[PDB]
RNA sequence: UUUGCUCCACACAAUAUAGAUGGAUACGAAUAAGGCGUCCUUGUGGCGUCGCUGAACCAUAGCAGGCUAGCAACGGUGCACUUGGCGGAAAGGCCUUGGGUGCUUGCUGGCGAAUUGCAAUGUCAUUUUGCGUGGGGAUAAAUCAUUUGUAUACGACUUAGA
RNA sequence: AGAACUGGCGAUGCGGGAUGAACCGAACGUAGAGUUAAGGUGCCGGAAUACACGCUCAUCAGACACCACAAAAGGUGUUAG
RNA sequence: GGCCAGCAUCAGUUUUGGUGGCAGGAUAAAUCCAUAGGAAUGUAGCUUGCCUCGGUAAGUAUUAUAGCCUGUG
């Protein structure tokens, strides 16, 4: 009889999607990354500071 | 003391409004002290009076209140929207309303 | 337009089975927003070139920052706009800390003493002066003077409340 | 029942031990230490309702005197409860770090 | 907040003022605006001064009574600007227009009372230096307000009594600044400056 | 006799002349004029305030009286040296202004009681002053 | 001309409020300049400080502000008198003398304030009128009608009449 | 005056263009809350006498579509090229 | 148990704030540090007139009794 909206009322946000519990558990929208260490070729470079 | 003053004085300007169409239903209030929208926001929610003055008694009382609330701001400049149980006559435009304190939440 | 940025767009033509690996043009674009940088990019190219954004691809877009956003910079400008009757061509002289902000005053200068829009204006080259003596209009070099000092005379101070008691002053 | 309970003192500025409401007070920053009070007492029950009673005025004195006691620890405090607030020209509440 | 608020016009700006008074007298505000023969305008004097004759060209053919008034004394200038900025056929329009009061010099009720300015309808802040400027007293006189010199002898007469007063003034605010910074340095006087006093 | 002129001192945008941001992040703050871009636009620096570098409107700071020494177009370590070595933040708290500034600040920190206690002592003062004032 | 009219003081009714609720807190001129203070040989002078705005200044504690007892001080302030002076631009206000009387929160103490029963403007302002009490004071005119013609369509105007 | 293709007025209110059959926005059950279009935010008038860059001072300024007009030609007037 | 209200806890629509964590980019650009080079709106210093001591007018000198720009990391 009344639509209640998902991203509020956790109640009917975890009725769908069960996923949505350990998502907040594991917290998985500030998952940090493996940090890797690229660097970019000089002529990348040259072309982005060419005039 | 010489004040008993626990009212902010207000003045009631006019009603929501187009160029060339009114809402009586929202009065638009000027607070004193109030020149932002983000110090209007610690009105809001707070209760508005008008008093007046009538010859007739009306249990035991010669004056006569209108109660209203803060609803939101309205502009830039501290000016905010009211809506009040009753709405007010439009002869109160440049009249003087009392913003209470309550609902207080500091 | 916006407040302006700088970017690389960088393009080609759809590769053929005769002509893969095509030839990769590439321009310094002044716009506020990737969407209007491959617009311009494509303007250019379609007056440059045989080329379209349907018969052509968008390698890149990235942006360019300043390398030194606090340095003073005393930029020439070359610049083509479509004046009323006519097209013209101009050199201008702008002292300021970065090419989209020398850019962007440009614009508004343009607009202010030629009446010239975006739409009007081309940006054909922007170039910072290494050395003085090879800047050649007075409205810089006067603040290229040595031991420069100036005031500020006539000082308006912006009121709060509409009525005032103490019939201000302009010292300074 | 959702309420807060008052003193006055009632020896001080002259208000009773009292039911009142949260949302028609102002929370200074002033505190004075509860330590040493005994006001589990008090429910709506006290407060009840169907010339003033004995419990009434006799626990009014119970607290007062304590509250009182501690009140003596801090200078101007009493001559703060026994004043009145009002609002003077110029003065904005949303200004005001009371 | 004041009940009543007395402008001085001089070095005021015509429609700046204006507007800046019939807003404040639409929100409920008692205005009285005095020494309104400063009143400044902008542009040149013969420029003010031929629109004054064009707007006095103006009038009602068949019946010139009728047709606009056309009034010369510079408060009546203002009043003119200023309920062209006002809705005035209106009962809240006139009962503005009540609010309002208007005088060439600073009568006898308002000498004896402080006078307030309204930066953003001021003369020197808003023009720029340079630009020609044009003071309402002369271009009433030129088309036709009779009492500047009235005016100008009794706001002599006014100065000089003021500026007895404020002689005694001085005298005693210097006596109260002597009386005060000598007890700068008591207990109660540093714990004043500590809380911000 | 000799000759009168007044001059009328002005305080000077100047590689040294040190501001007072009054809007903006930073917004009631010290800075210093490295360098002067035109008749609008400067490039400020305070690194011991917080105050990134930066290029800004000559009418969203306001000049101070205090100047102090620096080359065209410095560094933010080197203009952070020669600020120290100038001492010049005592000298703007030794200022009137800034005193005007902190007076503004503590009448607004100030509690309903920290403003019963300056009443109470405003009444004691006075009672004094106005005795004094009886005699002389 | 009925023992009516008016001014003042009080009391009671009604009358409404373009709309009080700590204070409209007084130089003038300048704005590429000034204010304040000080000094002098008194000026378009030297020195110092200030301004970057009234978020200032004054006031403000008490049963809507009660009754009390003292300490200090000779001050502040309310009222009703009272001395003189100034002010006509719409002055109708500004200043000042002397005492009478109260209050003082300048300081320290005592008593009381409860039930408006968890908030309801919770009435504490101004204006006018009217009958009534205490007194003081003054105790005419116009119009109709008659009349005149410096006037007139009628009104009106000019005139006269105890 | 007369044709082509769409869209509208007619037959249709509402918001804006002061005002207007047809322009702009959007089409109308009775309400309430919120957000917006077009157009605007000195005052009349709801909303910034907002921020920023510059040009213009008219002893005939100018002030935004339909739209309620101005041209050729000229000026060590000012600004930039 | 009828009329007018107030508070809390909730539901829906909505608005205005405070705050935390995470990713991308030249794995921001800068700043900062180090390093090489350079000059000038030429700092210290030196040379020459004015020179009332002092500083000036030039010449030299590019980090020294201040700094700056560029390139690399």
């Amino acid at each position: 009889v009344l639509k209640k909206n998902p991203l509020k009322n956790k109640q009917v946000l975890l009725r769908l999607n069960p996923y949505a519990k350990v998502f907040a558990a594991e917290k998985l929208g500030s998952k940090k990354a493996e940090k890797t260490g690229t660097k970019p070729a000089a002529v990348f470079t040259e072309t982005l500071k060419h005039d | 003391a010489e004040s008993h003053r626990l009212y902010v004085k207000g003045k009631h300007l006019s009603y929501q409004r187009s160029k060339r169409v009114n809402n009586p239903n929202v009065s638009l209030i000027k607070i004193e002290g109030v020149a932002t929208p983000q110090d209007a926001q610690f009105y809001l929610g707070k209760r508005i009076a008008y008093v007046y003055r009538a010859s007739k008694e009306v249990r035991g009382s010669k004056i006569r209140v209108m109660w209203g609330k803060v609803t939101r701001t309205h502009g830039n400049s501290g000016v905010v929207r009211a809506t009040f149980r009753n709405n007010l006559p439009a002869k109160t435009f440049g009249a003087s309303v009392r913003i209470f304190l309550y609902p207080s939440n500091i | 337009m916006a407040h302006f940025k700088e970017y690389q767009v960088i393009g080609r033509r759809l590769p053929t089975e005769s002509v893969p690996e095509p030839k990769l043009f590439r321009m310094r674009i002044f716009a506020s927003n990737e969407v209007i940088a491959k617009s311009r990019y494509w303007y250019f190219l379609q007056k440059l070139h045989k080329v379209k954004k349907a018969s052509g691809e968008i390698v890149s877009i990235n942006q360019i920052n300043e390398a030194h956003p606090t340095k003073v910079k005393n930029f020439g400008v070359w610049v083509r706009y479509d004046s009323r009757s006519g097209t013209h061509n101009m050199y201008k002289e702008i002292r300021d800390v970065s090419r989209v902000a020398a850019v962007e005053t440009l614009y508004q200068d343009m607009a202010a003493r030629h009446r010239a829009r975006f739409r009007s204006i081309h940006i054909l080259k922007v170039a910072e002066i290494e050395k003085t003596a090879d800047v050649k209009r007075q409205y810089v070099k006067q603040f290229l003077t040595k031991d420069l000092k100036f005031p500020l005379p006539h000082r308006v101070q912006k009121s709060t409340k509409t009525f005032s008691y103490k019939r201000p002053s302009t010292f300074y | 029942d959702n309420t807060l309970l008052i003193s006055g003192p009632f020896k001080v500025n002259g208000v009773p031990l009292r039911r009142v409401n949260a949302r028609y007070v102002i929370a200074t920053s002033t505190k004075v230490s509860v330590e040493g009070v005994n006001v589990e007492k008090f429910n709506v029950e006290y407060f009840a309702k169907e010339e003033i009673k004995a419990e009434r005025v006799e626990d009014q004195k119970v607290v007062d005197k304590a509250l009182i006691a501690e009140i003596k620890k801090t200078p101007l405090l009493k001559q703060y409860l026994s004043a009145s607030f009002s609002l003077k020209n110029g003065d904005k509440p949303h200004m005001l770090k009371f | 907040v004041e009940p009543v608020v007395v402008i001085d016009g001089k070095g005021h700006l015509v429609g700046r003022l204006a507007s800046v008074v019939a807003k404040q007298l639409l929100n409920g505000q008692k205005i009285v605006v005095v020494r309104a023969e400063e009143l400044n305008i902008s542009g040149e004097f013969f420029r003010n001064k031929l629109k004054y004759h064009d707007f006095l060209r103006k009038a009602t053919a068949f019946n010139k009574t009728r047709g606009p008034f056309h009034f010369r004394a510079p408060s009546r200038i203002f009043y003119k600007a200023l309920r062209g900025m006002v809705s005035h056929k209106t009962a809240r329009g006139k009962a503005a227009l009540e609010r309002l009061k208007v005088f060439e010099g600073i009568p006898p009720p308002y000498d004896k009372k402080k006078r307030v300015v309204v930066p953003q309808a001021l003369r020197v802040l808003r023009l720029k230096p340079g630009r020609k400027y044009t003071t309402l007293g002369k271009l009433s006189t030129s088309v036709g307000w009779k009492y500047e010199d009235v005016v100008a002898k009794l706001e002599a007469k006014r100065k000089v009594s003021s500026a007895e007063y404020y002689a005694k003034k001085r005298a005693f605010t210097k006596k109260v600044a002597s009386a005060n910074a000598t007890a700068a340095e008591s207990d109660v006087a540093k714990q004043l400056a500590a809380l911000g006093y | 006799t000799d000759s009168i002129v007044k001059a009328s001192n002005w305080r000077l945008v100047e590689v040294g002349r040190v501001v007072l941001i009054k809007k903006g992040q930073s917004a009631g703050k010290l800075a210093a004029i490295v360098e002067i871009i035109d008749q609008k636009k400067v490039l400020i620096d305070g690194p011991k305030a917080g105050v990134p570098r930066q290029a800004i409107n000559l009418g969203q700071v306001v000049l101070t009286p205090l100047t102090f020494a620096l080359p065209r177009g410095a560094r933010t370590a080197t203009v952070s040296k020669k600020w120290a070595a100038a001492a010049v933040c005592e000298k703007w708290a030794a200022s009137s202004w800034a005193k005007k500034i902190a007076q503004r600040e503590r009448r607004a920190a100030l509690t309903d009681f920290e403003r019963f206690q300056v009443m109470v002592l405003r009444k004691q003062k006075r009672y004094t002053v106005k005795k004094a004032l009886a005699k002389a």
